[PDB]
């Protein structure tokens, strides 16, 4: 029953966590796209890299 | 090596040039106090003396 509860909940937990990874990766790509044109520093781009990691 | 933005460099360079033009426009007045002769020729008499 422990294994059944964990198999029931980890699919939802990892769906939520992969949506977090995808949203943080889109935030990194937008911080990169603000960096490439020049309006944003490189240290904020590194902050976005570390939140992604 | 891009430790500051290109846009922040453009704004600071604009502040540099926009204060350099203020130094130019405030140096025009110091060139006006020493009253330069506008044209070459023979000058008459001074209408106002010193002190006026």
């Amino acid at each position: 029953a422990d294994g059944l509860a964990a198999r029931g909940t980890f699919t939802e937990q990892l769906q939520a966590q992969r949506d977090l990874v995808k949203a943080s990766d889109e935030y990194y790509q937008l911080a990169d796209k603000r960096y490439r044109t020049g309006v944003d520093n490189y240290l904020t781009l590194l902050d976005a890299q570390r939140s992604l990691f | 090596d891009q430790a500051v933005s290109k846009q922040q460099y453009a704004d600071a360079n604009a502040a540099y040039l926009q204060s350099k033009a203020a130094v130019e426009q405030a140096r025009i007045n110091l060139r006006y106090t020493k009253v330069l002769s506008p044209i070459s020729g023979r000058i008459g008499r001074s209408a106002v003396t010193e002190g006026a």
